[PDB]
């Protein structure tokens, strides 16, 4: 009270999400481990800068696995080149696991707490980013005695109400009723947007790359034959399929498994890739020679 | 503004001058609500008993609907009431709360400022949330004949823009930052700029957003090169997310009305 | 009546999230709004010309969800519809 009193919401930078990523991936399956380093401004904006691994060991992520060597050691490294902030919190990885902070990172993220009340745990999937989508989430503890005084009602003020869930039953029960989740944003200036954007010196100049014409004849002869059979799919469609009730006919005489559809989506297909391999070649013909 | 002065000089009735001062109307508004004042008591009920008060979300959407309900009649009746649920309210729902009185009380300007006189700082210590939200409620009260309010909260703003880092310092001054916005509404107070202009240099951590609102509402549609320059570069200069959005907004207030003149700040923000 | 209805069968639910309950609360205080009394005017039938005021109010509203007070706002909207005739010798 006097302050906002909300869990940060978590601005990764275009380094960080990489670079826990690669850091977790290579230890899959064993569970990986490090800090945030970050700056604290507003009472609920946290922009997490880098990030560095602290070591594997040989039973995996533990409070005992934290090595103050390491930690300040690693710091110094960054003090002499002016890069490093302040912790902010860490990283771990359950890979094993959905997002949610197990029995061991609890007791971890309490003395996490204590060095500093703003430390989060954001969990990594390195293992379901293998989908298109990176599965990435970030928990910070709302205190036992916290939940007695029924002051969490007291983090979601001034929030838009959006939240994440991960599995239920056991999954979400320590999700809401004992840490508290604030989603997670992405953070670049237009200098790193262009970084990204970049490829190849020749992926610019990759349109007068054209193919051997053995495999452009492999496409035209593909296309027309495979034509003629879904064609015969479409006549067999459309000799009954006129009573009444379009779903049971749609049912009855294949009109489910639409050929009509089918059809119409190879010939585009094939019709926009042949107009531009006729313009690639008109071009090189004539402006080189 | 404007007319008043000329027939002062021309010399007119002073009957005349009345009316267009515009306070003969606020008071009839206040008859007309209390002949016709019919609340129907059920919806209160209602929301009451769903919409816990522990909850902050659940207590302020009731506070909204019934500041509303209540407004422009004194109705302090539901507050006897139901004193249990509304005292399960905290952080920013009980500052929503104070300035619900602002909604209730909105006319009336002759006991305007003396119906939130027992919350208005000096005579509160309990919460800083109420410290603050009767600042906000006095603007609304006010709001549009507000010449000799914007002189109260402006002291209170000049006061307390040289430290915003103190949890009570920075609730009390969010809710005067709204309520000088009210209050200078459509008077382009040059003395209001200036002190919200330090409030938004000061990096307050919640009051920034309310001095980017307030001034725009201040400065309404004058479109002054220099304040929409300075506000233009400052987003840029600051980097906490309330404030941002705050001046986002306020550009789009001080150019109210200002067609083809602020076209080009159109095209820079898109 | 049905829409007035609706807002109601929100509000007793307590199986929907509170984003819709906190809709609906406010949504049927609008309508019932000082004590049964207000309207929102956009454009005066005075002249047939634009309100300064009304503008301000709604588009403030609108950034309610970001920050909760703002709701307030919207009290600049709501003027009451009354037909007060004044005897002009006295203003009685």
């Amino acid at each position: 009270t006097g302050r906002d009193d909300t869990k940060e919401t978590v601005y990764i930078s275009s380094i960080a999400l990489l670079k826990m990523l690669k850091h977790g991936r290579a230890g899959v399956p064993m569970e990986v481990m490090g800090l945030m380093l970050g700056e604290f401004v507003d009472d609920y904006t946290v922009n997490v800068v880098d990030v560095f691994a602290m070591p594997q060991s040989g039973t995996g992520v533990s409070v005992e696995a934290v090595d103050d060597v390491f930690q300040a050691k690693m710091m110094d490294m960054l003090k002499q080149t002016g890069r490093d902030q302040m912790v902010v919190g860490w990283y771990h990885s359950h890979p094993g696991f959905g997002c949610w902070l197990s029995s061991v990172d609890v007791n971890t993220q309490k003395s996490f707490e204590q060095l500093n009340s703003r430390a989060v745990a954001v969990v990594v999937d390195p293992i379901q980013s293998v989908k298109g989508k990176v599965v990435i989430d970030a928990f910070r503890l709302i205190d036992t005695g916290a939940l007695i005084n029924n002051l969490e009602p007291r983090q979601t003020t001034s929030n838009t109400g959006l939240l994440n869930k991960a599995n239920i039953q056991a999954l979400i029960h320590g999700l809401n009723r004992h840490y508290y989740s604030l989603n997670i944003d992405y953070h670049k200036t237009a200098k790193e947007t262009k970084m990204l954007m970049n490829l190849h010196k020749e992926q610019w100049q990759s349109g007068l790359k054209m193919y051997d014409y053995e495999e452009k004849e492999e496409s035209n002869l593909a296309a027309t034959k495979s034509m003629v059979k879904i064609a015969e799919q479409y006549s067999k469609r459309i000799e009954e399929e006129k009573e009444l009730t379009e779903e049971e006919l749609k049912t009855r005489y294949v009109g489910r498994q639409d050929p009509k559809k089918h059809l119409s989506e190879t010939a585009d297909e094939t019709l926009e890739n042949n107009i531009v391999s006729v313009l690639t070649a008109g071009v090189n013909s004539v402006a080189i020679k | 503004e404007i007319l008043v002065t000329e027939l002062t000089a021309q010399g007119y009735d002073p009957a005349l001058l009345n009316i267009l001062s515009g306070l003969p109307t606020c008071d009839y508004y206040n008859t007309f609500l209390l002949n016709n004042k019919n609340i129907d008591i059920g919806l209160l009920n209602k929301s009451k008993s769903s919409l816990d008060g522990k909850f902050s979300l659940f207590h302020t959407a009731v506070s909204v609907a019934n500041g509303f309900m209540h407004a422009g009649t004194t109705d302090n009746s539901f507050i006897k009431a139901n004193l249990p649920w509304l005292g399960k309210a905290q952080n920013w729902a009980k500052f929503t709360a104070t300035a619900s009185l602002g909604v209730i009380h909105k006319g009336n300007l002759l006991e305007g400022k003396k119906v939130m006189a027992p919350y208005l700082p000096g005579s509160r210590a309990s919460s800083r949330f109420i410290k603050g939200g009767s600042l906000y409620g006095l603007g609304l009260i006010y709001a549009g004949f507000g010449r000799d309010t914007t002189d109260y909260l402006k002291n209170i703003i000049v006061e307390n823009s040289g430290t915003s880092g103190d949890e009570d310092v920075d609730v009390l001054l969010h809710g005067a930052s709204l309520g000088i916005g009210l209050a200078a509404m459509g008077s382009a107070n040059i003395e209001v700029y200036e002190a919200l202009k330090e409030v938004l240099y000061n990096d307050s951590a919640t009051s920034g957003e309310a001095a980017a609102l307030g001034m725009g509402l201040c400065m309404l549609g004058t479109g002054k090169p220099e304040a929409i320059h300075d506000m233009f570069t400052y987003s840029q200069e600051t980097q906490h997310g309330n404030i941002t959005r705050g001046l986002a907004v306020g550009l789009a207030l001080i150019n109210y009305g200002r067609q083809e003149l602020a076209d080009d700040l159109i095209t820079k923000m898109l | 009546a049905d829409i007035n209805k609706n807002f109601l069968s929100v509000i007793t639910n307590k199986h929907q999230e509170g984003l819709a309950k906190f809709g609906a609360c406010v949504a049927q205080g609008i309508m019932n709004a000082g004590g049964r009394n207000v309207t929102i005017q956009l454009e005066n039938a005075d002249t047939g010309t634009l309100d300064t005021k009304s503008v301000v109010g709604l588009v403030m509203f609108s950034q309610f969800w970001y920050w909760f007070p703002l709701a307030h706002f919207l009290s600049l909207s709501f003027t009451p519809t009354t037909v007060i005739g004044i005897r002009g010798s006295d203003q009685a």
